[PDB]
RNA sequence: GCCAUAACUGAAAAGGGGCAACAGAGAACCUGGGAUUAUAUUCCAAAAAGAAAUUGCAUGUGGG
RNA sequence: AAAUUGCCAACUCAGAACUGCUUACGGCGGGGAAUCCAACUGUAUAAUUAAAACAUAGGUUUGUG
RNA sequence: AGUGGUAAUGCGAAACACUGCCAGGUAACAAAUCAAUCCUCCCACGGUGAGCUUUCUUUUCACCAUAAUCCACCUUGGGCCUUUUACCGCGUUGUUCGGAGCGGGGGCUCAAGAUUGAAAAAUGCAGCUCUACGUACUGUUGUGAGUUCUGCGCAUUAACGCAAAAACCUGGGGUGU
């Protein structure tokens, strides 16, 4: 069945912590346990190893970046700064 | 501890300077002969009790023979 | 289609990982006891080393000998190179593999030939060894 | 220490360090990275010698 | 009567740093002549974590370029940097995330990271997990570039002091909620003995410039001067204004 | 033309010594004993009750 | 339709008649309605105070390139 | 101047001999779940001795041992190779895997064991029999329960990511040429 309503894997800490606190946390407990795309392998299978370190299980690459989620949205605005300003010198 | 496979092999280590002792031990099934090299012990399992005694005679002259019997507690 | 006797692959698994050889003769359809493609390999067992000036002769003619091996591949096991050494048509009919005596004395043969095209120079991509 | 070479080796290249998928990924990159440079080298003494026939030869015409 | 905790951390002798789990100090490669007329080429081999950071490590191999060697290079990495990159570094390299180049050669309004205060210093600024300067401007009259620092806070420095390109890795990390004091144990470890924090009001006279009374007040106003000696300046050090921040963002610093 | 043993010339090795762990690293021996009043994986002597492992150095045999 | 003939271990649960109780080792929450205070687990006056104190996560401020 | 097998990789009486320089690996570390080694406990087989017996008990109790070190090589967990290509399938108590090669068919290996042997019966123990720490003989199962050895890690909750070095090992390159 299901087990609880609205707490997820937050229901691990009971009645404590204050329910907004745990929210807070739940969108980022859930995020750094789920496997992200391995956009080198084409799998879904990017886990987080340590804080900011990411390693695809089908592709066993490493990448860098992201404390709770694989790529920050701050990132790929980077990126595509990067791009942009790489073909203003080609 | 080694083992012997065959006749030319054992005959071949008691030439050898080192081995002191052959000890003989008649099992109730087989014979051992137990050649005390300086460094290896190595025995020769003779399963027939008549080539037994023929491989014991091919070691007569110069190397020592011993039965091997169960030495009890006054002796020692 | 393009794996022609004569030419140059490097073979990329077993005790020979990255040698190179010329492809003797060629299997492209599979069957009974080979179920694979193959070719026919005659590459080089040890690579003559370089000499330089002040190397007598009999120093030099011992650091310039090739060591051949001539052996059965499956083709996924050696990779195609655009290079080419030039496999006559008579020569190929004189290397037999199916024996024990008649591949040694086959053996002996590439053996000779790879020294003919090293002394004269000819095709010296292929005996510099492959760096990796 | 007292084990013999084959225990701790095997009889190719790179034996005992790397593996079988990893010996011929760098016999494949040896060669490819190698002649990879060498169609980018002789592209480029072609292109500085059709630059050396495109204005000598523009000493014949004016 | 008695010394101050704050005085005290100075001493350094129960509250150094925890540093036997750390590995060595992360910075870039040694601003050698292969990189003040060319670019080194190198590979990142590992991303790794270090107790006591929250942003991701990288050793990047580089042949070293004098002798028969690699040389083991222990950086800060920026996000997007994955194991077999080939970062390049140097004036020659290109413009892209995780190369290394000079403050001159990256065009403006670009995010940079590790940048370094004065050449050769081996990277000083935005390291911390997150963190980015972004480029004003040029000026070739004066050879130097005035960039954006993580606090907003502008500052000049010179066009040949290098820099790498990217955010720094591990960002997003303060967003959560610790929880516990057991989580912030544990975040503590790794980096020195400074945890748990007791306030002031909650200590004796002798120990504190806040602690005593009836009632655990401060008696004096809280914001001290500048001026103040060793053990007299606890509280709001020099505060040129207080209270809850009605309005805008200032930033902060001289 | 390979060694190896004795005395001149000189490539190449940045970053001086020594401590700190009888619970971390490292470490080649195991039983039987009628062998004690008391010690033993420590003593047991030609059938070492015996079976080994390991280090240094040396002969001989054999191989390059 | 090996969908069935042989042999065999180790335990557990449910049901059923029949029969007895002197309620009979040890071990093992009393429960409910509210008010005050501190959110919580934790620390804390060795030798009279374990608390409502302290810590805590969370909130804010200040100094600093 | 090593050499077999398409390949995973094999072959050691003494040349498959050596290491300025380089690079790796070992030392070197990690939960819980399940499976669990030595060993312990129990049960089952029996043999020897002992204890109980008005009655009962094919009975109760004790014992039944195998050290290192070699040697030769049936399982059940990892990795992989080759051949058939499969995009529902394989598999776990369990949170998953596969065209970046699943599953079958043949293999190559590694790890933990099992087995035959040399040691080793000559030893050990308990009995007992004969004319003095004396002798001659007699005996040497288990789909049970508990076991962290192991499987086991790029291996735990983690804003916790889990010492180092000596010593050693293999390769690269060189010498032997
Ligand atoms: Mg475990």
């Amino acid at each position: 069945a299901k087990r609880t309503v609205k707490m997820g894997v937050m229901g691990r800490y009971g009645t404590r912590y204050g329910a907004n606190p745990r929210k807070r946390a739940k969108k980022l407990e859930v995020s750094q346990h789920a496997k992200h795309f391995c956009s080198f392998c084409g799998k879904f299978a990017f886990r987080r190893k340590a804080v900011g370190i990411w390693r695809c299980d089908g592709c066993s690459k490493t990448v860098a970046g992201g404390a709770y989620t694989l790529s920050t949205p701050n990132n790929s605005t980077v990126r595509s700064t990067v791009r942009r300003l790489r073909e203003l010198a080609k | 501890p080694r083992e012997i496979k065959t006749l030319k092999e054992f005959l071949a280590i008691c030439s050898r300077k080192d081995a002191r002792c052959v000890k003989v031990k008649h099992n109730p099934s087989a014979t051992k002969f137990k050649v005390r090299c300086s460094r290896y012990l190595y025995t020769l399992v003779v399963n027939d009790k008549k080539k037994a005694d023929k491989i014991e005679r091919s070691i007569h002259p110069s190397v020592k023979k011993i039965a091997v019997t169960a030495r009890s507690h006054a002796k020692t | 289609k393009f794996l022609k006797p004569g030419k140059v692959v490097i073979v990329t698994a077993g005790r020979y990982a990255g040698h190179k050889a010329v492809i003797v003769q060629n299997s492209d359809i599979a069957t009974k006891e080979r179920p694979y493609g193959r070719a026919l390999l005659a590459g080089i067992k040890k690579y003559p080393k370089k000499v330089v000036r002040g190397m007598s002769k009999q120093t030099i003619a011992r650091r310039s000998q090739v060591g051949v091996f001539l052996r059965v591949v499956n083709h996924k096991h050696f990779l195609p190179t655009r290079y080419n050494v030039d496999m006559s048509k008579e020569l190929r009919g004189k290397i037999n593999v199916s024996d024990a005596s008649k591949r040694s004395r086959s053996k002996r043969l590439v053996r000779h030939v790879f020294q003919a095209r090293y002394n004269a120079g000819s095709s010296m991509w292929f005996f510099q060894r492959l760096r990796f | 220490r007292l084990a013999s070479r084959h225990e701790k080796s095997v009889s190719r290249a790179y034996g005992g360090v790397l593996s079988h998928d990893q010996v011929r990924d760098r016999v494949v990159r040896a060669f490819l990275v190698e002649e990879q440079r060498i169609v980018k080298q002789a592209l480029k003494e072609h292109s500085k010698m059709k630059l050396s026939h495109k204005r000598t030869a523009n000493k014949k015409k004016s | 009567g008695k010394t101050v905790l704050s005085c005290r951390k100075g001493n350094g002798s129960v509250y150094q740093v925890h540093g036997h789990k750390r590995l060595g100090p992360a910075k870039l490669r040694i601003l050698d002549y292969a990189e003040r007329h060319g670019y080194m080429r190198g590979v990142v081999k590992s991303i790794e974590h270090e107790a006591g950071r929250g942003a991701a490590l990288a050793r990047v191999e580089f042949r070293h370029p004098y002798k028969f060697r690699r040389v083991k290079e222990l950086m800060v990495a920026p996000e997007g940097m994955f194991t077999g990159q080939s970062v390049f570094c140097g004036q020659k390299a290109p413009l892209a995330i995780g190369n290394v180049l000079p403050l001159g050669q990256i065009t403006e309004g670009c995010i940079v990271c590790n940048v370094e205060a004065k050449p050769g210093d081996r990277g000083t600024l935005a390291r911390a997990s997150g963190d980015y300067c972004i480029i004003i401007s040029h000026n070739h009259e004066t050879g130097r570039t005035r960039l954006k620092l993580p606090s907003g806070q502008k500052k000049s420095v010179p066009s040949t002091s290098r820099a790498m390109i990217g955010i720094i890795s591990g960002g997003g990390r303060i967003e959560k909620p610790v929880l516990k004091a057991g989580n912030s144990f544990y975040r503590f470890r790794g980096k020195r003995n400074c945890w748990p924090k007791v306030r002031g009001v909650a200590r004796n006279p002798v120990e504190h410039p806040h602690g005593g009374g009836n009632h655990q007040h401060i008696g004096h106003p809280s914001t001290v001067s500048r001026h103040s000696p060793p053990g007299q300046k606890v509280g709001l050090i020099a505060a040129r204004r207080t209270g809850r921040i009605r309005g805008g963002k200032a930033v902060k610093g001289a």
